[PDB]
């Protein structure tokens, strides 16, 4: 629930900072509206990669920990460690 | 092609959907 509303209005700011630098530069403007033009499920995947160091995900890193604590906490009553 | 640019976001999509 909350990870999902914080992951929403991390894309309402990330939508804002792109459609300024829509005016600033049309050019380069594809590969920041790319993540918007994706439908849903290809944005969820692109947004959900906080695993490993690959780290092309837009997200910030607070909103990774969050998930990453969630993930150690749910693996630690899963028994996996 | 502005309107080709915006396509249909999480901030627009409803919660449980999104969830």
């Amino acid at each position: 629930d909350d990870f999902v509303a914080k992951l929403q209005d991390n894309q309402r700011f990330r939508y804002n900072e792109v459609m300024q630098a829509l005016n600033m530069s049309a050019a380069l403007t594809a590969r920041k509206t790319k993540e918007f033009r994706s439908p849903p499920q290809e944005q969820i995947n692109m947004l959900l990669n906080f695993k490993d160091d690959k780290s092309e995900c837009p997200c910030p890193e607070e909103i990774r920990d969050q998930l990453l604590d969630f993930h150690e906490d749910l693996m630690t009553h899963c028994g996996i460690e | 092609v502005v309107a080709c640019f915006r396509m249909a976001p999480l901030y627009n999509l409803p919660r449980h959907r999104a969830v």
